[PDB]
């Protein structure tokens, strides 16, 4: 009975994973993420303290973000003494702003939290972006109280005016005003106020945002961007980079005036074009088709083959057959490689190894 | 206006329903 | 949605209703279609006056007798909400039926909350506003503007422009709020007031107070244009009995009777002016006097009386005036002496009570005034002062309160007391003479209301116990039931505090109300809740001298200074103004996140109609049993009353007097299902009130709950804000606390 519980929790884990369909999303994300750094945020309730676990998995999240965002950019602020102060610009380099959340573990947070100067600071930051790009703002609030020192709900209008989308990651319990701007800037939406329960749910919770956001249907924005794939060059004797100006082996030339650049995906430094290569869109393709989800067979019916199609696996005889079949191509496959295809790969074997 | 939405009972209203668009993609090009 | 009744068609105003909702609705066509009385008792978190709209208007626009419907509140506030939500039922009806049928609701206050003169809405005081309308509304101006145009005398606009239009024709059919209805008036130059009033036998559904319809000063002239089966609902009646009392109350200080000698002696000098110049007057209302008139059939409709009869319009004398204050001179003497009389029982140095029959034999003994006299000095009085030409009446305002004393005091003998006391604040240097007449029994303000109407529904959120309501107030009901919220997860956490964080009991008993402990124990668990508590704290206290109290110990000991780092303060004071205005500052301060906390007095303004819902409130905290002043003359007297007829025990009448008023606070808290709040009451004598909760609260109070620390309560409360905060499953409500139309149906088949 206690792996039937399982089976039938799973079941109900599956229930949610039923309804999936092709939603589109904006792959061109410019994410600007807050942090609260106040006197509320030295609890005990996260050990060793909020503060701490917080930067932790802030520095996890800049890793996953980038990981799958390659062409996205991110922006830091934090709050401090009432203030909002910035520690890192929108770039497109993770090594910059992992380092300087780095500097920021060190000194101890103190003073109150202020949403306005924090949403004012995203709200300049995120004025010098293309019009194709995704705007987006994640804060992290811990506090129950907010001292702004002009109206929030102008503030919230003047963001929604500009198609910002907001989301709310908090501590303790709901604000009404975090609530009313979680829900009037996506398009009434109640679902992207989040509000965390344990440690454990927080790292759920960081991972979900690393996605790109479903647009909405009445918000259109459609247009052709120019990209540019340079080609590697290996060179014998170091040159001047144009992007640091230091002494580097060897970068890649951009194909439109064949400046050099040492690492990518980066903006190119005296065209301003932007330089991708082809792997970089290969990280988001499987939003746009994603694998359909596997039903699992019932044990009533007979089954194919005693083991997995792709690990080879023997699937165990024992009640609950424990195979899930691809709807596409009919292929059973174990419990372990739905797991696999699902978050590691993003596509069927069987649908690939079947002939047209 | 004002007090009319707030003086509802908000609960007893239709659930929000999600307003998001789909894509379906088409798949074909040339040879290289 | 619209759904069907046995065969009443109601059309419900949202997609989707409560299980208690249709549960309630059922048991109120029960007991319309059966006839009499009941008491029902809904949750506040559940739509109750949207449910009582849907139901009774659909049973008055149905059923071939098209019965009219009258909705009593206890405060203007209340009035407005109840306006607001039928407009919005009327406005999902007009948009199902495809028409705006034939229908006229509107709401009733004084001429304070709906005069438009730009001269006369700037007063401070209900009695001038009322004085100057009369004025340029009694008719005196219009007469001698007609004869002479050359006179100085003002009229006003807005009921001037009404003769213009026929009564029908005020307003459009429809709804009409008071924003609104101040709104269309102001674009056309009409008075609300009057336009109202001259409505209410066309009006379908009649909204107003308590106090117009229990009070007889002026519930006479609008119950006189009801009719008689109109449906009758009274929401929010918890606390009718107070209404009921202080009706035929009244108070008399040494100030006032100083005050009435000089306006007797006006009058007596204003006698003798126009006895002089114009005697044709007083021989003319002699004439009617010795026929046997009285002020109805002689003042005009347009006109009212000086003085509001006091009394219940059956205990009125229909007989002629007995002769002796027949005429103006001969009255006068005889108010005269009777102030003398009042005065010289002032100089009392002990608390004496006595019945008004012993009251009326000592007062036939030092003075020679009979008690048929004494029941028409108010009716005399307003035949008076109308015949003598009184445009200004500051000098007279003062004698309304002697003739009211005297109609009171020789009407009635059962069930009212006479209380004397030399010290009316017992803390003073000088002692301060006061007379009280104090109405115990609370059944006989009531009375005429449940002969003259046939079918009463008596409704509140925490109206409990059913079964004393009756025993206090000699009506019966066909039926008594509270229903009981079906909510899926737990939505509010009731608690209850006996000892602080040092395990030491808390209670706010008065005599040691400054103690260093209990002071600081308090304001331990207020600083450590306002760390909690998001966005709105309500804090309701016995007293406002409590309140004052408390609140300036915390002050000097630092309490305060921390409080105030994390939400702003905001204090009800005795200027009702200013508390409106602190209202209006907490609820911005709780919408736009900067947190605010509000200390009020459970006995107070704000707790008799002010809402809560979602963010302005999200934990009430309860500081002691808002129990009465027991060494009150007033009260003992009152509770001697009812142990001798209604064979109710003191101490069980005091309970549920301090409960009723503690579970009224709680249920402004909660609108709907999807709010949530922590409610706390904080003291050691709650621990054993849990049976006298209402049944919607005391279900949802745990046994693990019935006695808390301060440390355990904060964790607790920390762990049920965490668990509010999920998203809610929808299956999880799908069915089992929220009806859609299939689920009602399917409802309707089994219970068949
Ligand atoms: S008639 Fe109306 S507007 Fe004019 S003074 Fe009286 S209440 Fe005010
Ligand atoms: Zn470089
Ligand atoms: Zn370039
Ligand atoms: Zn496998
Ligand atoms: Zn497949």
């Amino acid at each position: 009975a206690s792996l039937v519980a399982s089976i039938v929790e799973a079941r109900k884990k599956r229930t949610a994973k039923k309804n999936i369909t092709p939603y589109q999303r904006g792959i061109i994300r410019s994410l600007i993420l807050t942090l609260d750094c106040s006197e509320a945020m030295l609890e005990k309730d996260l050990r060793p303290n909020r503060h701490a676990m917080i930067i932790q998995y802030a520095i996890d999240f800049v890793h996953e973000f980038f990981d799958q965002n390659p062409i996205s950019q991110m922006g830091i602020i934090i709050m401090r003494n009432g203030l909002a102060q910035l520690v890192s610009q929108v770039s497109g380099n993770p090594q910059d702003h992992i380092d300087a959340l780095k500097s920021i573990r060190k000194q101890e947070p103190k003073g109150n939290p202020s949403l306005q100067n924090a949403l004012e600071m995203a709200r300049g930051l995120l004025l010098p972006v293309p019009a194709h790009c995704t705007r987006e703002v994640l804060i992290v609030f811990g506090s129950l109280s907010t001292t702004d020192p002009g109206d929030i709900h102008q503030t919230i209008d003047s963001l929604v005016s500009e198609k910002i989308r907001v989301k709310v990651l908090g501590l303790s319990a709901q604000v009404a005003i975090c609530k009313e701007l979680c829900k009037a800037t996506n398009y009434g939406d109640e679902s992207f106020y989040k509000i965390l329960l344990d440690e454990t749910h927080l790292k759920e919770l960081f991972n979900e945002a690393v996605t790109p956001l479903p647009v909405n249907k009445i918000n259109k924005g459609f247009t052709l961007v120019k990209m540019g794939f340079p080609t590697r060059i290996f060179e014998d004797t170091p040159t001047f980079c144009s992007c640091h100006s230091k002494l580097v082996y060897g970068g890649y030339f951009c194909p439109n005036c064949h400046s050099k650049v040492c690492s990518l995906p980066t903006v190119c430094p005296c065209c301003d074009l932007m330089l991708i290569l082809s792997t970089h869109l290969a990280r988001s393709y499987h939003h746009l088709m994603p694998l359909k989800t596997f039903a699992e067979v019932p044990t009533t019916e007979k089954f194919r083959s005693e083991d997995c199609f792709s690990c080879q696996s023997r699937f165990p005889i024992l009640l609950t057959s424990s195979r899930y079949r691809c709807e596409d191509c009919k292929q059973e496959f174990c419990v372990d490689c739905d797991v696999f295809i699902h978050e590691i790969l993003h596509n069927c074997p069987g649908c690939e190894s079947k002939p047209v | 206006n004002d007090e009319r939405n707030e003086l509802k009972i908000d609960d007893l209203n239709e659930s929000y329903k999600t307003n998001y668009a789909i894509i379906h993609l088409k798949r074909n090009a040339h040879e290289k | 949605m619209k759904f069907y009744i046995d065969d009443l068609p109601v059309l419900f105003p949202y997609p989707k209703i409560y299980p208690e909702q249709y549960n309630y609705m059922c048991d109120i066509k029960k007991t319309l279609d059966v006839g009499g009385n009941s008491i029902l008792e809904m949750p506040s978190g559940t739509g109750k006056t949207v449910s009582l709209l849907s139901l009774t208007i659909a049973y008055q626009m149905h059923y071939p007798e098209h019965r009219k419907i009258i909705y009593c509140s206890r405060t203007m506030s209340e009035i407005e909400k109840a306006l607001v939500e039928l407009e919005n039922l009327m406005d999902y009806r007009t948009k199902e039926l495809g028409y705006q049928e034939d229908f006229r609701g509107l709401g009733l206050t004084s001429r304070k909350n709906l005069c438009l003169h730009p001269e006369v809405s700037k007063e401070r005081k209900g009695t001038v506003v009322d004085e100057k309308c009369r004025r340029m509304t009694n008719g005196q101006a219009k007469r001698k503007l007609e004869e002479d145009p050359e006179a100085n005398v003002e009229l006003c606009e807005y009921h001037e422009n009404l003769y213009n239009i026929e009564v029908e024709d005020y307003l459009p059919k429809g709804v009409f709020s008071f924003e609104k209805l101040l709104k269309y008036c102001e674009e056309k130059t009409l008075c609300p007031y009057f336009i109202v009033r001259r409505m209410i036998s066309l009006c379908n559904i009649i909204i107003y107070s308590y106090h117009y319809l229990l009070d007889p000063k002026i519930a006479e002239r609008v119950s006189n244009e009801v009719s008689k089966d109109s449906i009758v609902i009274f929401d929010e009646a918890h606390n009718i009995d107070n209404v009921c009392i202080e009706s035929l109350s009244l108070d008399l200080t040494t100030d006032a009777l100083r005050r009435a000698t000089r306006g007797a002696n006006a009058l007596d000098e204003r006698i003798s002016e126009v006895r002089k110049v114009d005697s044709q007057k007083l021989q003319d209302e002699y004439e009617k006097l010795v026929q046997g008139l009285h002020s109805a059939d002689i003042l005009t409709d347009q006109e009212e009386p000086f003085v509001e009869t006091p009394v219940l319009p059956q205990d009125l004398l229909t007989e002629a005036i007995p002769g002796n204050i027949r005429r103006a001179e001969h009255f006068v003497s005889f108010l005269k002496r009777l102030i003398e009389y009042l005065k010289t029982r002032m100089k009392v140095l002990h608390v004496i009570s006595e019945t008004p029959k012993s009251f009326l034999q000592h007062l036939k003994q030092l003075t020679f005034i009979e008690r048929k006299p004494l029941r028409f000095c108010s009716e005399r009085l307003s035949l008076l002062v109308r015949t003598l030409e009184v445009t200004e009446v500051e000098d007279f305002t003062a004698l309304k309160d002697i003739a009211t004393f005297a109609t009171l005091i020789s009407t009635y003998e059962e069930g009212f007391l006479l209380i004397i006391e030399p010290y009316e604040i017992e803390n003073a240097a000088v002692p301060n003479p006061i007379m009280r007449f104090t109405c115990l029994d609370a059944s006989i303000a009531i009375k005429p209301v449940f002969e003259r109407f046939s079918s009463v529904i008596i409704t509140s959120g925490t109206i409990s116990p059913l079964d004393m309501y009756p025993r206090m107030l000699n009506f019966k009901t066909v039926l008594q039931k509270s229903y009981a919220m079906t909510l899926a997860k737990k939505s509010f956490l009731p608690m209850i505090i006996t000892k602080g964080s040092d395990q030491v009991a808390i209670s706010s008993r008065f005599e040691i109300r400054n103690d260093p402990s209990i002071v600081r124990n308090y304001g331990s668990m207020l600083v450590e809740f306002a760390k909690i508590t998001p966005d709105g704290m309500v804090v309701f206290f016995p007293s406002y001298l409590y309140m004052e109290s408390i609140v300036s110990m915390w002050q000097t000991m630092g309490i305060l200074d921390e409080v105030w780092k994390h939400k702003l303060i905001l204090v009800e004071t005795p200027d009702a103004q200013e508390t409106s205005l602190a209202l209006e500052t907490y609820r911005k301060a709780c919408s736009n996140g900067r947190g605010a906390i509000l200390l009020s007095v459970a006995r107070g303004k704000v707790s008799e109609g002010i809402d809560f819902d979602h963010q302005y409130g999200r934990t009430v905290l309860m500081i002691g049993i808002p129990f009465q002043y027991t060494e009150s003359r007033i009260l003992k007297a009152r509770l001697e009353f009812m142990r001798e007829n209604y064979r109710i025990r003191e101490n069980d009448f005091l309970s549920f007097d301090a409960m009723r008023h503690a579970a009224q606070c709680l249920g402004r808290v909660l609108r709907g299902k999807d709010d949530y709040g922590v409610m706390v009451l904080a003291d050691r004598r709650f621990s054993r009130k849990r049976s006298q909760l209402p049944k919607w609260i005391a279900q949802g109070l745990s046994d693990a709950d019935l006695n808390l620390s301060t440390d355990m309560a904060i964790s607790n409360t920390k762990q049920f804000l965490r668990t509010m905060a999920q998203p809610t499953d929808p299956k999880d409500q799908e069915g089992v606390s929220v009806w859609s139309y299939e689920d009602l149906i399917k409802h309707q088949n089994s219970r068949k």
